[PDB]
DNA sequence: AATAAACTAAAAACTATTATTATG
DNA sequence: TAATAATAGTTTTTAGTTTATTAG
């Protein structure tokens, strides 16, 4: 009566117990005029599903019709009108259906006519399984190009994307078993490993910013290995790296330098 | 027809094996034709169901109707198309053995199912005829039978069933009984017969009964000749309801 | 049969079972026992009360005795109420809506339990009682007994066993009484029956015949019919069928059938009349025509399983007298009677054999091969069929003895109800499943896949060894 | 073009059940 | 005039309809 788009139209409430009593749902579909069937019918439109029962998973098995939670009937209780499926209160694709999360939505929750904000960004990247299959040279390629490309180097915390520096916690440079106990030198490499920065231990190639910590004598040994590689290290004080991040950035060579 | 299969004693060690129907109570091979009143043929004649709902006319088509089940006070809807998952299945025309007992346990009475078999091996097999063979006479000189779980094919049912060997001097295999399944053990208690005090045979009857015995036996006695003769053998007389 | 055994479920709530809790498994075991009874036989009848709750909800309102489901048959709704409780959030919400341990008196539960027990109007062959606590709790304790007593003198059993476990916690009810393992759902989609087949006349001879009672004792199980139910109202339809008019229209009579089988030239036309007057051979019963050895059988003519025949003095006298006394000459006499058997009016005859069928009374009297016959279908010439001949080669004497070393390494007792059909279950279960919302119960082989696919190691297999082809005949 | 899992009528009994002819 | 008679509808079997592999 009050929805009457639901009306004409035959609707499947066959298992609907998530958390909503089944004569509420076949009784709010009735002041809509929906039509409602306790089987699978060609006749209705989709399946109000409710628990994971063994028969409803057959219906989940078989292709007959839609599989629905009952937050689309919400919403379409709440809006008093049909609304379209989403891949958040949405479970199986028919056919007919298949096409629907294909047409509007490319492989999850994703739309591409209806701007995705933080909710739906969060609901999208948590239907996409959690696995970081990529070598941590690739973040610094292509990864790291996502805030290059579309300019995000600048970000606070992450910004040390594409700067590598060496992790000076060692008394003596080129010997990595000589660390530095009882000091906050390591918060340079974690800070580091705070952002896409490939954390070197020792002098090599990847090595370009030197944060020179609670011993600066040891600039000696970067000299060693400054020709030996080609783009040199430069000798920069805690600022660069250790207070950086503190406050929230990525500092200069020239203006850190020793 | 020939049941072409594999005898699958042990986990693996199978042996083509070939079965067929041995003895099975016959049937007629043309049921009648109801044919029309006057034109004698099938003009009018069908058959065909309305399915009207319980109600007030309403009727139902096969579409619209749910192979519920009685589950004691109400009725749970279901589906053949939930049948098809909600089955045990089968692993094709399996000839699998399982157990194997003393022929004293089994018994005569419990003799069960509708058919038997012969269970022979396959054709001009050779090897698995003479692994048989061995087979078999181990079981008879131990009176040792088995227990076989048996499918006809894939689309059959679970059958176990009893093997015990028959031997003679023109075919030689085994034959093969199912048996029963725990819910067709049906009890029903009685009361003993031997100890009636109220109804104790007399000596006279019991002589009289002795005398009836004797006198109607229906086969020839053992003689010097092994003269046990059925002088009315019934196993060679056909049905007289086909007669 | 009239007459049922009745079962109540009674548990305290003291919180003493509270904390696995004996209360979770005291309710797992009813729900067990109340589904293997839903499955097994509606007829009977169970109940639900429970005391020591905050609560009085019971008939006469008596303090801490609350009634959950009164004497009624198995429903799928009740099994519903069990299982909202099942849990330990439905353990504490059980608490919430019905109360913690309170004062009682057994005599007030048992009072109860004896007015629910009068509640039914039904004929019930036994009143059972089960009862459910950890620990003894007993003025009071004399009052109980005296009641339990007295109810027990009135025809009502009891049950129980402390939830402790051994045999340490019986003291204050060593004298109310005349385990639960087994109740839990061990037993599935059993099978009752009570009635008995039709009662005949044995026509041993022109003149005298013996009221024979037939009785079947391991007839062919089955999967209950299936029913027409509606797509939505989800309820049968009446099911009108029968053939009409439709080449011309109208409606077709029984008078009309005619039946016929088209053979060589023309359709030989009848009517029904002759068709089940074909059938007519002779009158009900069993003209029996003599005594053949039991030794003078095929050994392998079975065919349909055999009916027990037993004594029915109910309308002849001589029945009991003459069967007695044939079995005393069965002991002597390995002869079996011949007879042609015909359950009902046209019905052709089949030979049968009496095999003698003495009983045999264990140490618990187990009424073994009843005392009378069984009956014995012999078959006719067709129902024999060909065989190829088959006499290729005999076996070997070293053959023979690795197959007995092999096969007698491995023996069974062979006990009888040691399988069932694994369709059946498999179908009791999903109808269970489905009756309760679930998920898919469970898969549970019955034996149907050989235990030997894994010991044929342990037994030692030598057939392996043993190829007596060098072409490998397993392929 | 055969056998057989798998439906579909159909025919006894073990239960309640009612018309006798009990009398003017 | 104040009993036992034929008597329904139970379940329970039991016999008569339907789709897979041989023949061309």
């Amino acid at each position: 009566k009050i929805s009457n788009i639901f009306e004409d139209v035959e609707f499947c409430v066959m298992s609907g117990t998530d958390s909503q009593p089944k004569p509420d749902l076949e009784n709010r579909i009735a002041e809509f005029g929906g039509y409602i069937v306790q089987n699978p019918g060609p006749d209705t439109y989709c399946v109000i599903a409710g628990s994971e029962n063994i028969r409803v998973k057959n219906i989940i098995l078989s292709n007959k019709h839609d599989v629905v939670k009952p937050a689309w009937l919400l919403e379409c209780f709440k809006t008093k009108s049909f609304v379209p499926w989403q891949p958040r209160f949405m479970i199986h694709m028919c056919p007919s259906t298949k096409e629907h999360f294909a047409r509007e939505y490319d492989c999850y929750g994703d739309s591409y006519f209806i701007d995705t904000d933080l909710n739906q960004l969060k609901e999208v990247f948590s239907g996409i399984k959690n696995s970081n299959e990529q070598t941590p040279e690739e973040m610094a390629s292509l990864i790291a190009d996502l805030e290059y490309r579309y300019s995000w180097d600048c970000s606070p915390l992450s910004m040390f994307r594409r700067h590598t520096v060496y992790l000076d916690s060692y008394a003596v440079i080129n010997d990595l078993s000589t660390k530095n106990e009882g000091t906050r030198l390591a918060i340079k490499a974690l800070e580091l490993r705070f952002h896409g920065a490939k954390v070197v231990s020792c002098l090599a190639e990847g090595v370009s910013h030197v944060i020179i910590g609670e011993d600066h004598s040891r600039v000696a040994d970067f000299k060693a290995f400054r020709r030996t590689f080609k783009r040199k290290f430069k000798i920069l004080k805690e600022s660069w790296v250790t207070d950086s991040i503190d406050k929230c950035e990525l500092q200069e060579e020239n203006q850190y330098l020793i | 027809i020939h049941w072409p299969c594999r005898l699958t004693i042990g986990s693996n060690l199978s042996i083509r094996i070939a079965a067929y129907k041995s003895i099975l109570q016959e049937r007629v091979k043309k049921t009648w034709t109801v044919v029309d009143a006057k034109t004698l043929k099938k003009e009018d004649i069908q058959k065909e169901t309305v399915y009207c709902l319980n109600d007030d006319e309403t009727e139902v088509l096969k579409e619209d109707i749910i192979q519920g089940f009685r589950y004691g006070s109400d009725i749970v809807p279901f589906s053949k198309v939930d049948e098809e998952q909600m089955k045990y299945k089968s692993e094709g025309k399996c000839f699998s053995v399982l157990g194997f007992c003393k022929s004293s346990q089994v018994q005569r009475r419990f003799f069960m199912g509708n058919q038997v078999l012969k269970v022979f091996a396959a054709r001009d097999d050779e090897a698995a005829a003479v692994a048989l063979s061995s087979l078999i006479h181990a079981l008879d000189d131990l009176d040792m039978v088995a227990i076989v779980r048996y499918a006809y094919d894939k689309r059959a049912n679970p059958q176990v069933g009893v093997a015990f060997p028959h031997i003679k001097h023109n075919y030689e295999c085994l034959v093969y009984v199912q048996l029963p399944f725990m819910e067709d053990l049906r009890q029903y208690m009685f009361s003993s017969l031997k100890n009636s005090k109220k109804y104790a045979p007399t000596e006279a009857q019991l002589n009289a009964v002795d005398a009836l015995i004797d006198s109607m036996s229906l086969a020839k006695k053992d003689e010097k000749t092994d003269t046990l003769e059925d002088l009315f053998p019934t196993t060679k007389i056909p049905n007289p309801r086909f007669q | 049969y009239s007459g049922r055994d009745s079962l109540i479920f009674l548990v305290d709530a003291s919180k003493a079972m509270f904390e696995l809790t004996p209360f979770d498994m005291s309710i797992q075991c009813i729900q067990s026992v109340y589904i293997s009874k839903i499955i097994s036989s509606d007829r009977d009848l169970l109940a639900v009360v429970f005391y020591g709750t905050e609560k009085d909800k019971n008939s006469v309102n008596f303090k801490n005795i609350y009634v959950l489901q009164e004497l009624d048959n198995p429903g799928a709704k009740r099994i519903l109420e069990l299982d909202q409780f099942k849990g330990q959030q439905g353990q504490k919400r059980f608490q919430d809506m019905m109360g913690h341990g309170s004062d009682y008196s057994l005599s007030e539960v048992l009072w109860v339990c004896a007015n629910l027990f009068s509640d039914v109007q039904f004929k019930m062959s036994h009143k059972r009682i089960m009862l459910f606590t950890n620990e003894d709790n007993p003025a009071k304790a004399s009052r109980a007994r005296t009641k339990a007593g007295d109810l027990r003198d009135t025809g009502i059993f009891l049950d129980l066993m402390h939830l402790k476990k051994g045999f340490d916690i019986s003291l204050f009810y060593r004298d109310i009484i005349s385990k639960l393992e087994d109740l839990l759902r061990k037993v599935r989609a059993k099978e009752t029956r009570k009635r008995a087949l039709s009662r005949l006349k044995l026509k041993l001879n022109k003149d005298i015949v013996i009221s024979v009672g037939i009785y079947n004792l391991v007839q062919k199980a089955l999967k209950p019919p299936p029913i027409k139910l509606y797509r939505e109202t989800n309820e049968p339809v009446k099911t009108k069928t029968r053939t009409f008019n439709t080449s011309t229209g109208g409606l077709l009579l029984p008078s009309d059938t005619k039946r016929s089988q088209i053979y060589g030239s023309r359709q030989i036309i009848l009517e029904k009349e002759e068709t089940e007057e074909l059938k007519r051979f002779d009158d009900p019963g069993l003209m029996l025509m003599g005594f053949k050895p039991l030794v003078l059988l095929k050994k392998h003519h079975y065919l349909r399983p055999s009916l027990f025949v037993y004594p029915e003095e109910s309308l002849v006298i001589g029945s009991s007298t003459l069967f007695s006394a044939l079995l005393i000459k069965c002991l002597e006499k390995e002869v079996a009677a011949l007879c042609r058997y015909t359950p009902r009016r046209n019905i052709p005859p089949y030979f049968v054999a009496l095999v003698p069928q003495e009983e045999e009374l264990d140490d618990q009297k187990i009424q073994v091969t009843p005392p009378g016959f069984q009956l014995v279908f012999l078959p006719f010439a067709d129902d024999k069929r060909k065989m190829p001949f088959t006499e290729k080669i005999m076996a070997t004497p070293e053959q023979v003895g690795k197959m007995k070393a092999i096969v007698e390494k491995l023996r069974f007792t062979y006990r009888s109800d040691s399988f069932e059909n694994p369709v059946l279950q498999q179908h009791f279960r999903n109808l269970e499943a489905l009756a309760l919302d679930l998920m898919e119960p469970e898969q549970a082989v019955d034996l149907t896949l050989p235990k030997v696919e894994a010991m044929n190691k342990r037994l030692g297999s030598l057939v392996d060894e043993f190829k007596e082809l060098v072409y490998p005949p397993d392929y």
